């Protein structure tokens, strides 16, 4: 759900509902990469 | 008042998010000396 | 102090209007990559 700063996700485990704020959160990668030799080709760079 | 002050600290916060999006910046012009790489 | 908001304000219209930059170049740049594939 896209409204406000926050959205409510679904848990890709259990599909239920938590909201949380848009400017809070940190994303992922394709699948394109793994198992990297040096964090420095993290093109999305976060701690997560 | 000084709550005001909190809500720019939450300005604050998305400017760290700015800082990623110069990160992402950052991205795109590596991209960009990928493309003069090709 | 409460000046200040405008300016903060407008340097975020200007980093989104330069987000919109960045995701039409990128799209340029994806239509490089296939025309170089």
């Amino acid at each position: 759900e896209e409204k406000g700063d926050e959205v409510t996700v679904e848990l890709q485990e259990n599909g239920k509902k938590v909201t949380l704020s848009k400017d809070d959160i940190q994303k992922m990668n394709p699948p394109k990469f793994s198992k990297v030799e040096d964090m420095a080709e993290l093109t999305c760079l976060n701690e997560a | 008042q000084q709550f005001e002050e909190k809500a720019a600290s939450y300005d604050k916060l998305e400017k760290t998010k700015n800082r990623l999006q110069q990160e992402l910046d950052d991205l795109v012009v590596d991209l960009d000396n990928q493309r003069q790489l090709v």
